[PDB]
RNA sequence: UAGAAAGCGACGCGGCUUUUUGAUUCUUCGAUGUCGGCUCUUCCUAGCAUGGCCAUGCAGCCGUGGCGAAGUGUUGGAUUGUUCACCCACUAACAGGGAACGUGAGCUGGGUUUAGACCGUCGUGAGACAGGUUAGUUUUAUCCUACUGUCCAAACAGUUGAAGGGAGUGUGGAUUAGUACGAAAGGAAACCCACACGUGACCUCUGGUGCAGCGGGUGUGCGGAAGUGCAACUGCCAUGCUACGUCUCCUCAAGCAUAGCUGGAAGCCUCUAAGCUAGAAAUGAGUCCUGACUCUGGAAGACGGCCGGGAAGACGACCCGUAGUUAA
RNA sequence: CCUCGUCAUUUAAAUGGUGACGCGCAUGAAUGGAAUGACGAGAUUCCCACUGUCCCUACAUGUAGACUAGCGAACCCAUUU
RNA sequence: GAGCCUCUAGUGGAUGUUUUACACAUGUAAGGGAAUUCGGCAAAAUGGAUGCGUAACUUCGGGAGAAGUAUUGGUUCAAUUG
RNA sequence: CCUUGUUGCUGUGAAGGCUGGCGAAAGCCAGCUGGAGGCGGCAAGCCGUAUUGAUCUGCAAAUCAUUGGCGUAAGCAGGGUA
């Protein structure tokens, strides 16, 4: 018989099976379309999640048809996330070829001198090594093997990508001695131009200001917070049963009909929740800056850094460059994230508007924070 | 930037925190937190709550008008 | 859209505040028309989902019945606008407000007010979408 | 209002369906738990709303009859054990059904249908009554298979993408405009902005919670005070977790119904017989989740345990550190 | 029985409750008839207070449960699923 | 000779681990207040003593603690049971 | 049927009695004394309404928790006898 009343499904089947992610560091798996009409540029980067705060911005957005004469301006309060982005270092390149089975890698070429931080990823246990890792490779520079290698890459390739690592030693709160390694794609120009651009930059440091600027739209890829094994009420959102029932209320009561004589994959069951890969599209950059240069607005004539009183709770003080973005972002503090240029441009009016800040909150995140600087606390109390 | 000054405690309130309570007498009043709103309801006199800026001024621990 | 008895001809934009008032709620009448207490029986604009009771915030139009008031007026169905609420609300500028007691005010099908004077304070945002209320309120916040 | 056929369609005639109730007794009486509701998933179309179109007794507004289409929706209550019925309120709309009359080792136990008892009618009586009334025990998974997650098959670092899943839906306001159209009364048609329901995340703010921490009192113990047990009560409140909080959600290609272009059959004609153009919330891809077989690289040592932690956790597994901005 | 009888009151809305009416399928006088008080873990309807019953669920405590040492069964079974 | 706390006299073992989900005994909750369900089932609310004030009906005994309201700790005094 | 055991704390305040007032009489009204009842709230006990709670390979071939009914009496009980 048909059910008595209509209702929507619980949870989305776009994310089933909901299994645990394999490792905590994401690869950018998809990149925006190349265009030979533009200069050679990079398309992505790595970042670390610091924490959250709030800001006040001015706005003037209204319906184009609204008949009001006056150029109304209005304050809006918004929550923001802070990400730390030290410069990445380039250490090699890869070329790929198109086939009936997709892209396949032809060869990889590495710089003559490599850092202790990057060699540390290649071994499993840090404190137990003979360190004979890349010691024979430098001969290939003398032999001309490098010059033969570049020829083959230049002759037979469709897509070129660089290899870059992050300078973990600059962020002590991570307790980490192995760098993270990411493969990043180059768009613009021809294969030859791409290869020459790469060759000029092996061993050097690229700042985040190469890749992104204020007001840009970007996509953020990360792994969510973990929550362990959980029941259907939390995993899929199903309703709790009648209060006087025996054998438990926090369950789906009926898990199928008599035929077919099996359970369907569409029914909710208990299991893992959290620690999955998720991508957030079209987030907007409100600000870019540095952890130890003070700043001011046109209206707030105090001069202060981004760091709140006492630092972010399990991190401390930002020291390197940073990005600020609208809304919340995947995962807890200290997790690695991958940043990408937006896959396609947005038509929505909320996305394409300007941003003008007047205040940024710098009060303590432990307890009720009631001062913006140590000077105010010293003035409120005696002496 | 401040939201204002708390009615009961005397404490200045940061932008984006605290709440206004509006009575049927037609008055609007600003409180720092739920703590001090509740003390008003229970008719605890502020001068007896010794950490308040009000109490400290009344005792003459802090220079005031 | 205008259907059934007591239809409404004067639709306005909702604000997205929290919804403290729902079917079953008894609340005071703030105007001088002669009703005293209203019992909430429906809300305009609600399409509904399974097991959920219809709810309203400031600015919304409710269907109610008169449970206290003058003899001519009792046990009849009427339309009213919600002017204040005991549940907390958040403005887009980040300010939060809370009133001591909730209340509503009676209107005609065309959106005209029934009475001539309104007791006590009224929320600013309501006076932006219902302009006639501005004229006869006690104070605006 | 003329007029068979906009819409209807007497008197007769041919079919389809199994969702009603019959008809029959093939399977089960060394037992297949029997009505309704609650909870949750999937399917059908004979299409109620939402999208594209054709006819009209289509001026406009509101409608009525038909075509391709099953993606997304179809609610809150009063009396009643009800399925059913009938009213009130909202709504874009409140269509109709199937899955052992879906679903009792998932619940509930109001109805029916053991043993107590009352009433009416029938019986000389014991007793009867698809007549009415009240009280009346809901057992067991630790096996196999399915389903949901977890490890291994697969050294370490960087990747590839076969195949499987799939997601956004609708309402209102403003403007066009008191305009076209109509004797008048009335009265339409993008882009932008606000919201609801659904989906995925997040704690800066605001609610909630009080395990760590600080305070207060009642009865009675340790000679007094101070420090405190037991019975338990009570005000505030870090970190964390959470919603009553905050952020989130479009673009191509091939083409349905239809309306057209060129054009014969058939010197004329004609959307079709070849060929071409515009075309839907539908279909197939991309952006989104899972990740088969592969591919590129470094080096005579590599890797696991043991020891200590967490941002991770049922156990494994994952992320990390071990003579250092290491721990206490 | 017909039957969710008709009219009034209680609700926004009454197959319910109370008040009336009566050719009553098939009421009725110790097979006892009718109207009250005091008293029922008896059956039924409404109002005030009160609330996680519900909207719509969230957080926390003790004891089991998961993993580990010592001890150690039963129902059931043509079985290749 | 209630419950709670102490004196005399008497008393105790299947080991380690901070330990997900679902349970079983319990706490607390914004705004709303029976909308839940056959049905307020379960829970919450009321609670001792002192005073003021107490209706219909009744077999005149009762109803009656009707209902409805106010007070209550420590200290230092008067006055002698108020 | 014969012989025995087992009533603690509290509320209400019948019959009878003493004073004072009112009345021509008969007998009416106050305050106090007295302590009746298959009479009220509880304790020890005896019982078995609800949660259709726990348990259902049980602690147990009828048990446990909270919640209930009576408790100055057609109440509960040992032994001997029919
Ligand atoms: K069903
Ligand atoms: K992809
Ligand atoms: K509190
Ligand atoms: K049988
Ligand atoms: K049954
Ligand atoms: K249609
Ligand atoms: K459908
Ligand atoms: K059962
Ligand atoms: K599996
Ligand atoms: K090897
Ligand atoms: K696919
Ligand atoms: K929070
Ligand atoms: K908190
Ligand atoms: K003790
Ligand atoms: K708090
Ligand atoms: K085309
Ligand atoms: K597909
Ligand atoms: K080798
Ligand atoms: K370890
Ligand atoms: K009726
Ligand atoms: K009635
Ligand atoms: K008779
Ligand atoms: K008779
Ligand atoms: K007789
Ligand atoms: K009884
Ligand atoms: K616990
Ligand atoms: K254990
Ligand atoms: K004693
Ligand atoms: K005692
Ligand atoms: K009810
Ligand atoms: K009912
Ligand atoms: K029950
Ligand atoms: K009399
Ligand atoms: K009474
Ligand atoms: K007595
Ligand atoms: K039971
Ligand atoms: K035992
Ligand atoms: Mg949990
Ligand atoms: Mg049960
Ligand atoms: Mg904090
Ligand atoms: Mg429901
Ligand atoms: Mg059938
Ligand atoms: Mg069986
Ligand atoms: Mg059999
Ligand atoms: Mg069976
Ligand atoms: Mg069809
Ligand atoms: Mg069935
Ligand atoms: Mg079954
Ligand atoms: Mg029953
Ligand atoms: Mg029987
Ligand atoms: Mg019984
Ligand atoms: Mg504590
Ligand atoms: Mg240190
Ligand atoms: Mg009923
Ligand atoms: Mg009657
Ligand atoms: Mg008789
Ligand atoms: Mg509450
Ligand atoms: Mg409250
Ligand atoms: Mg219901
Ligand atoms: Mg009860
Ligand atoms: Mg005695
Ligand atoms: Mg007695
Ligand atoms: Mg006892
Ligand atoms: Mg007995
Ligand atoms: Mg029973």
């Amino acid at each position: 018989s048909c059910r008595n009343y209509s209702a929507p499904r619980h949870g989305s089947l776009a994310y089933c099976p909901k299994k645990r992610a394999k490792t905590t560091k994401p690869a950018i798996k998809s990149f925006p379309k190349d265009d030979a009409s533009k200069p050679v540029h990079l398309t992505g980067y790595l970042a670390y999640k610091v924490g959250m705060t709030h800001v006040v911005r001015l706005s003037t957005r209204r319906s184009k048809t609204e008949r009001v004469l006056k150029e109304t301006q209005k304050e809006v309060l918004d929550a923001v996330t802070i990400l730390e982005v030290p410069a990445m270092r380039i250490f090699g390149m890869v070329g790929y070829k198109s086939t009936v089975n997709g892209l396949k890698a032809i060869k990889t070429v590495y710089a003559e001198h490599l850092d202790e931080q990057v060699l540390a990823r290649l071994r499993k246990r840090n404190s137990r090594s003979s360190k004979l890792m890349f010691k024979l490779y430098p001969q290939k520079y003398e032999n001309g093997d490098i010059k033969r290698d570049y020829e083959l890459l230049k002759r037979e390739s469709d897509v070129v990508r660089v290899l870059a690592h992050t300078q973990v030693s600059k962020i002590p709160s991570l307790n980490l001695k192995k760098a993270h390694i990411l493969e990043i794609q180059l768009n613009g120009g021809t294969i030859e131009e791409k290869i020459e651009w790469a060759i000029e930059r092996l061993e050097k440091e690229i700042p985040v200001s190469e890749v992104f600027s204020q007001q840009d739209l970007i996509d953020v890829i990360g792994v969510t917070k973990g929550k362990g094994k959980e029941g259907t009420t939390k995993r899929f959102g199903t309703t709790i049963l009648q209060h006087k029932s025996r054998k438990g209320k926090r369950k789906v009561a009926c898990i199928g009909a008599w035929h077919p004589a099996n359970v369907r994959r569409t029914v909710a069951r208990a299991g893992q929740l959290g620690f999955h890969r998720r991508t957030a599209q079209n987030k907007k950059i409100y600000m870019m800056g540095n952890g130890k240069t003070p700043f001011s607005t046109e209206y707030d004539l105090t001069s202060k850094t981004i760091n709140p009183m006492g630092g972010f709770l399990r991190y401390g003080n930002v020291k390197s460059d940073f990005i600020m973005v609208k809304g919340g972002i995947q995962g807890p503090s200290k997790r690695v994230l991958a940043l990408r240029k937006a896959f396609a441009p947005s038509n929505l009016g909320k996305d394409n508007e300007e941003i003008v800040l007047k205040f940024v909150d710098a009060s303590s995140k432990k307890g009720y924070g009631r001062f913006q600087t140590t000077e105010e606390k010293k003035a409120y109390f005696g002496i | 930037f401040y939201e204002g000054t708390c009615v009961y405690s005397g404490y200045p309130v940061p932008r984006g925190k605290g709440t206004y309570f509006v009575s049927l007498d037609d008055k609007s009043s600003l409180f720092f937190s739920s703590k001090y709103k509740n003390f008003s309801d229970k008719k605890i006199k502020a001068k007896r709550v010794k950490q308040t800026l009000m109490s400290k001024q009344f005792c003459g621990k802090v220079e005031s008008v | 859209p205008g259907k059934g008895k007591q239809p409404l001809d004067a639709i306005k934009n909702r604000y997205g505040f929290t919804r403290g008032i729902q079917v079953g709620t008894v609340l005071a009448c703030a105007d001088n028309s002669g009703a005293k207490m209203l019992k909430t029986i429906g809300v305009k604009g609600v399409s509904g989902r399974l097991n959920r009771l219809p709810a309203a915030g400031p600015g919304d139009v409710i269907v109610a019945s008169v449970v206290k008031g003058r003899s001519d007026m009792r046990k009849k169905i009427v339309l009213a606008v919600i002017i204040r609420q005991k549940q907390m609300i958040r403005r887009k500028d980040g300010v939060r407000l809370q009133f001591e007691e909730s209340a509503a005010v009676i209107i005609s099908n065309k959106g005209d007010l029934k009475g001539t004077q309104i007791s006590g304070p009224v929320l600013r945002e309501v006076c932006d979408i219902w302009p006639k209320i501005s004229s006869q309120a006690g104070s605006i916040y």
